[PDB]
């Protein structure tokens, strides 16, 4: 089951697939994280 | 199911292996429709259709 680097040429046609907007993954105190966004 | 069996032993390995195509394959989602592209572009000939 010998893969090349070709999942590479896969792999970035996925993350390309996804206005940027993040979800919030925890929040407390005033803090709050906020996945994605990548280009904030 | 011999074959089966192989087959998906040899994506776990390809899976543990390769740390960041698991790792993109993993994160949840609504919508697995960009999981299910991803996996046909990298195996849907390799391995059998079941």
């Amino acid at each position: 089951t010998i893969s090349a680097a070709d999942i590479e040429g896969a792999i970035e046609d996925y993350v390309s697939s996804f206005e940027e907007i993040g979800t919030v993954i925890d929040a407390g105190d005033g803090i709050a994280h906020v996945e994605g966004l990548p280009s904030v | 199911l011999t074959n089966l069996a192989d087959e998906l032993a040899s994506v776990a390995k390809l899976l543990l292996s390769e740390t960041a195509l698991n790792k993109h394959l993993a994160e949840p989602t609504d919508d697995s429709a960009p999981k299910v592209r991803l996996l046909e572009r990298l195996l849907s000939d390799k391995v059998s259709a079941t």
